[PDB]
Parts: C-alpha cells; structure tokens; sequence
C-alpha cells in the first residue's frame, strides 16, 4: 500500500487542424496562355473538382 | 459561400525595352575626326549596315 502521493503533470500534443492550402489551377496550369486554357478546358472541369 | 470562379486582372498597357546602342553608327567617328580633306579633294564614306 503506498504511503504517500505524488502530484505530477504530463503533457501531450494533438493537432487538431492543418495548413488550409488553395491552388488555382487556372494559374498553376496554363498560368496566361490563352491556347493553354482552351486545351484545358477540353479535359473537363477537373479544377472545378 | 461558394466557390464560382476565379477572376484576373487583364492588363492595360505595354513595355516594351531594347539594348542601348545595338553596333551604333559610326557617324560619330567620321563627324569628329582627326584629318579632314580639302574642298577640291574631298573625299566621301560608305557608311552601311549600321
């Protein structure tokens, strides 16, 4: 039977949230190129995705 | 919210720079020279592709 106490304090790190990240894929691809867009556009409305 | 389209600045103006003298004539050479015939016996150029 123990005869005494302790009083300890731990710690622990949880993450709860993350870098909110948006790309443009209109600038990532095909950055000012208006041909570039047009052939884009072709592949369907993956960046709308 | 939500997300519709995505807008761009559509530019105004234009700039358009070029080097500063690009094999310049030598007009300055002739012009400001040395030795310089005299009237009855002047001599003329053949400046060209500058």
């Amino acid at each position: 039977i123990p005869t005494n106490f302790s009083i300890s304090i731990t710690t622990e790190v949880m993450p709860v949230s993350m870098a909110k990240t948006s790309v443009d894929c209109n600038m990532y691809i095909c950055g000012d190129s208006t041909e570039c867009a047009n052939l884009l556009l072709q592949y369907g409305s993956f960046c709308t995705q | 919210i939500y997300q519709t389209s995505n807008f761009r600045v559509v530019p105004s103006g234009d700039v358009v720079r070029f080097p500063n003298i690009t094999n310049l004539c030598p007009f300055g050479e002739v012009f400001n020279a040395t030795k310089f015939p005299s009237v009855y016996a002047w001599e003329r150029k053949k400046i060209s592709n500058c």
